[PDB]
């Protein structure tokens, strides 16, 4: 009964069906109040717009007929009378519902019924401006509920097509346009049918139900049946329906119910006439105080967007912020940012963070939002874009509603994702391109089309190497130059000329070229610093040695700058490249050379070589004078930090890095040059501001690496330098965002306390999509859009997995366990592009491409070092355990082969590591415990069948666990171990024996 | 199933977990047994992701704790 009656309300009330019944029970508690909640002003500003208190309450008069008191006072007098009559209580519940039906504000005095809603909604919408009034494009009959076919990329333009043919009336909004979803319920499109067919408006609005093909069966069945009704009962017979719908999905039901009314003259207007007609829309007066005065033509919508990462979209809204700041003289201008990491956009989120500011105070105030579209999205984005941008709204079912004010700016940073029509949807948006440095050389001011920022061109970072290099490329002398701070010198066309010549790279993007000046500054800083360039101190016996310094560094910045990768084009080596290193230590007396040698040659210069294959590194680095100096000076050249005992190691190490006092943390890291040079490099781009990320497979030495370098910086103090997170596919971005906030409270107090750094590592990344927020608090340097607090000591590190993929032979024997996958993988959702995840051998997700240029390899773990950890372990267990020497000798050899076998396996065993090594012993020992009882088992259930040591029998059943039952091919594996067990334990079938009859014993 | 819910995997392991408290874990063990988890692989809902966490120290945000990891078994 009361779905009846409030559909035949919605049919004497045409307002009502602007609003659902959830809305309708918000919208009716509020309006009594005084003063109603802005949320409800702004749902009631889609009638009438900027509705304020004044509005509700003059609309409220007349709705309050004296009738109706009458009919309340009736009601509650008799009430009492009836229930008294009836004796049961469904008879009094069912007086009871009658009568609420009759007068609710009898019941309710503090809520609105729906007639005295509706009257008040028309009187609203009365109060208004002049109303809309549209045509239907030729080919589109009114009266008829007309249907497009189209593709999919051609139905978001032809809807607006349709309302382009009145330019001047203003852009549609949810009352007049529903975009369609599987999710989009039948109450949305019976309520926009019925504000299309019934009576009661006061203009020819036009209204368009849009993605029609998705809707699914029941919505689309009850939309037809509602859709008919309403057109048997007094309805509009002039009313304006379009449907638009994907040609591929037309065979569904709403296209197929309607194939009859197809349109074969598809409205189309050209990309010139949309912007032109959008850009009009978003126009802001002049006397409008608003944020969209620092945009181009005062538009309050706009797009930044680019082809590639790193060309200042992010800086162009910061110097737009600025900007805004300066000019329109208020005090503060809020700005918000919002960070779209999921696939499929949740408008949810959006709304969220949009509704703090549906409050009065900003209204009328300007506000700035900037809305990032991350990689990682790859649907939903349109319509989105859609929605808010053109219908103005954003909204849930809910209730709660956003509707875009002129007053703010709204700003979309997104990286074009371009892959059939003429023109993608983004560009009928305002839209300023950003160029690499390149590209800005080339094609080049104008505001769409920016350059060189001239605040980064007069900074330290840039202009300290742009003077260096610009005398070094003249060859002019350096010995007498010195950077005075603040100085600016040449243009930055120069600039990007001298940086793309010697930065390395080819096309790179304005992060690259920011890591290879900053880098370069900081060293030609700590030269600057040194006393090799001091108040002469030296008279002249360190002739060219600012010109050395420059080449080599320049060289140098090749391992920190350079990309190390080149659908899985992801990879490259750590052992293809020398990584000759040089550090001014924190003494400014000393320097530190790493990672090759210096060769004098028959040319009186001297060559970089490498220290492990005495090849030429790079030739001219400096002339033997300037060596035999630096001799004088007792540098320290053509060192091998190998031979040194591990104190030297250490406190070369310490110096290095600045720390005063080498306190040997753990004995057991060793100290080789690459682990020394790898530390440095994490430490270099700790120092100059490049973000950390690695690849490396598991157990190549990262965690422990990262252990050991915060270990000896905290030199023994108590206190947690580092928070380990293992990210896994689970992990989301509030997971990311708090642990980010709780690292930097650490890590300011770390500092005021001990004045120490703190390091933040996350390992496996790139497992869950949220990585993207990882790329945020890199690069971005925020947090959820907020920034990051600097000068906390909080250094972030992060460790991305390789995408490998298993081979054929392995997929085979994947889809050939069991009954098989559930799932083909062409059906298959779970995957990465083209490749299923399944096919991996790490669950990863895709880089952002912003990190691809900074990922470098961490290094593969070489047979020594692996020998050397499964030493150590076995050593850990014999002491644990009381073994001897040769049962260690056996152990370490046969987990060697173990490992080196299943490498070898490629068709069995993708994934190899350590941790199994850890794994086999853990169950070794366990057998050895037992081992005094289950033989003793076992020589009473062999006697029923008618000498070991204990540990070479647990040592087998380890084997056999961990190894010997996950292969098909168990003879190959056996034969090998088999060589490396003592006589007469040296064969394959005595290790099949003894583990069939611990098997055979425990089924007993 | 295909159609398990993550939350269906996590209560597993809490309620052993809930099990193996208050108890000496070198003579008791609680043991998570998953049957034809095949079926759960590529459903979209995507449930097997929790096992990583749950595999290694038995919860996904709260803090590790002895009595939370329990033995698995899946067929
Ligand atoms: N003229 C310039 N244009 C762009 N960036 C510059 C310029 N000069 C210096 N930079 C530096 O380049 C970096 C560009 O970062 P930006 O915020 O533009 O990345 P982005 O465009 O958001 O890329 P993504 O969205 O993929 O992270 C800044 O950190 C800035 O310091
Ligand atoms: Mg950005």
């Amino acid at each position: 009964s009361w779905k009846r009656f409030v559909t035949q309300k919605r049919m004497e009330h045409f307002y009502l069906n602007f609003y659902t019944a959830e809305q309708l029970v918000y919208l009716s508690t509020e309006l009594r109040k005084q003063p109603p909640s802005d949320a409800a002003l702004t749902m009631l500003s889609f009638i009438k717009s900027n509705c304020t208190l004044r509005d509700v309450l003059r609309a409220s008069v007349g709705c309050g007929s004296e009738a109706a008191r009458y009919r309340m006072r009736r009601v509650m007098e008799e009430l009492p009378l009836m229930l008294l009559s009836e004796f049961s209580l469904v008879d009094k519940l069912r007086i009871i519902m009658e009568q609420s039906m009759r007068c609710l504000p009898a019941f309710l005095p503090d809520c609105l019924d729906l007639e005295t809603l509706g009257h008040c909604l028309a009187h609203l919408a009365g109060m208004g401006g002049s109303p809309v009034e549209r045509c239907l494009p030729r080919g589109l009959q009114v009266g008829q509920p007309n249907l497009v076919v189209c593709g999919h990329s051609e139905v978001l333009p032809a809807a607006l097509a349709v309302y382009m043919q009145t330019p001047s009336q203003p852009l549609p909004t949810y009352d007049e346009v529903l975009l369609c979803t599987p999710a989009t319920t039948f109450e949305e499109v019976a309520l926009l049918l019925r504000r299309c067919l019934t009576l009661g408006s006061l203009g020819h609005k036009v209204y368009s139900l849009l993605f029609a093909d998705q809707l699914s069966y029941e919505v689309a069945r009850q939309a037809e049946e509602l859709f008919h009704n309403l057109c048997t009962q007094q309805h509009r017979e002039d009313y304006q329906l379009v449907m638009v719908c994907d040609g591929d999905w037309e065979h569904c039901y709403l296209p197929s119910a309607f194939s009859q009314h197809k349109v074969f003259v598809t409205p189309q207007a050209p990309l010139e006439a949309i912007q032109a007609y959008l850009a009009g829309h978003y126009r802001v007066p002049k006397q409008t105080l608003s944020a969209a005065a620092v945009f181009n033509d005062r538009l309050c919508v706009g797009i930044v967007a680019s082809e590639r990462a790193g060309v200042g979209k992010s800086l162009y809204v910061k110097r737009l912020h600025d900007k805004m700041k300066m000019q329109l003289n208020v005090k503060n201008v809020p700005l918000k940012t919002i960070r779209l990491i999921d696939p499929q956009v949740d408008e949810s989120r959006v709304l969220g963070a949009l509704l703090p500011f549906l409050d009065a105070q900003y209204q009328k105030v300007p506000v700035l939002f900037h809305l990032d579209v991350t990689s990682s999205v790859q649907t939903g984005i349109w319509v989105f874009l859609f929605k808010l941008l053109i219908l103005q709204y954003l909204m849930d079912i809910n209730g709660k509603m956003w509707l875009r004010n002129p007053c703010h700016l709204y700003i979309v940073e997104i990286l074009e994702r371009r892959t059939v029509p003429q023109f993608s949807f983004l560009d009928i948006f305002p839209k300023v391109t950003c160029r690499p440095p390149k590209e800005v050389i080339d094609m080049e001011r104008s505001d769409t089309e920016p350059g060189m920022d001239l605040w980064e061109f007069c900074s330290e970072t840039f202009q300290r190497p742009y003077q260096y290099l610009r005398r070094f490329n003249q060859n002019q002398d350096l010995d007498t130059f010195q950077y005075q701070e603040g100085s600016v010198e040449g243009t930055p066309e120069e600039c990007l000329q001298h940086f793309l010549f010697h930065c390395g790279v080819i096309n790179p993007s304005w992060s690259e070229l920011r890591n290879f000046a900053r880098f370069l500054n900081y060293q030609l800083r700590d030269c600057e610093a040194s006393l090799f360039c001091n108040p002469s101190f030296i008279g002249d016996t360190l002739r060219g040695f600012k010109k050395f310094v420059v080449t080599f560094m320049i060289f140098m910045a090749r391992d920190f700058a350079t990309p190390s990768l080149h659908p899985f084009s992801l990879r490259k080596r750590w052992e293809s490249e020398p990584h000759p290193y040089v550090f001014f230590n924190d003494d400014h007396t000393t320097m530190t050379f790493i990672g090759f040698h210096l060769q004098p040659n028959i040319n009186g210069s001297v060559d970089a070589i490498s220290h492990l294959t005495g090849k030429v590194i790079k030739r001219d680095v400096m002339t033997r004078d300037l060596y035999q100096g630096l001799l004088l000076q007792r540098v320290p050249f053509n060192v091998d930090f190998d031979k040194l005992p591990r104190h030297k190691k250490l406190e070369r190490l310490c110096l290095t890095l600045g720390i005063p006092q080498a306190t040997d943390p753990d004995k057991t890291y060793e100290l080789t040059t690459d682990n020394m040079l790898k530390i440095l490099a994490i430490e270099m781009r700790f120092r100059c501001g490049i973000p950390v990320i690695i690849m490396g497979e598991t157990g190549c030495g990262k965690t422990r690496l990262i252990k050991f370098l915060s270990d000896l910086r905290r030199g023994g103090t108590n206190a947690d330098t580092i928070k380990l997170v293992k990210v896994h596919g689970g992990t989301t971005a509030d997971m990311i965002y708090s642990r980010v906030r709780e690292a930097e409270n650490v890590a300011f107090a770390n500092k005021d306390q001990h004045q120490l750094d703190t390091i933040l590592f996350f390992d496996e990344a790139n497992t869950t999509e949220a990585i993207s927020c990882i790329k945020e608090v890199l690069c971005d340097h925020m947090v959820d859009g907020q920034p990051l607090a600097e000068d906390s000591g909080l250094h972030i590190i992060a460790a991305c997995n390789p995408y490998r993929k298993h081979s054929e032979e392995m997929i085979c024997r994947l889809e050939s366990a069991g009954l098989g996958y559930r799932v083909s993988m062409e059906e298959t959702a779970d995957r990465l592009g083209s490749i299923p995840l399944r096919q991996l051998v790490y669950r990863v997700h895709a880089l952002p491409p912003s990190l691809i240029p900074l990922v470098w390899d961490f290094g593969q773990l070489s047979d020594v070092a692996e020998k050397l950890y499964i030493q150590q372990i076995v050593q850990r267990l014999v002491e644990s355990i009381s073994l001897d020497e040769n049962g260690t000798r056996v152990i370490t050899e046969v987990l060697c082969a173990s490992q080196g076998f299943m490498r070898k396996t490629e068709d069995e065993c993708s994934f190899v590591s350590l941790r199994d090594v850890e794994r086999c012993v853990k169950v070794f020992r366990w057998f050895h415990e037992h081992s005094a009882m289950l033989l003793a088992q076992l020589n009473a259930f062999l006697s029923k069948s008618s000498e070991r040591d204990p540990v070479l029998w647990s040592l087998m059943l380890a084997i056999g666990v961990c190894y010997h039952a996950s292969l098909e091919k168990k003879d190959s594996y056996r034969k090998a171990i088999a060589r490396f067990f003592p006589k007469p334990y040296d064969d394959s079938r005595l290790l099949l024996d003894e583990i069939t009859r611990a098997q055979d014993l425990f089924l007993d | 199933s295909p159609h398990s819910t993550p939350q269906g995997i996590i209560s597993t392991f809490r309620q052993c977990a809930r099990f193996q408290q208050g108890k000496d874990l070198q003579q008791y063990v609680s043991v998570v047994v998953l049957d034809e988890v095949g079926l759960a692989e590529d459903s979209p809902k995507m449930p097997l992701k929790t096992l990583h966490p749950l595999l290694e120290d038995g919860c996904i945000e709260d803090d590790p704790a002895p009595h939370k990891k329990v033995g698995f078994v899946g067929i």
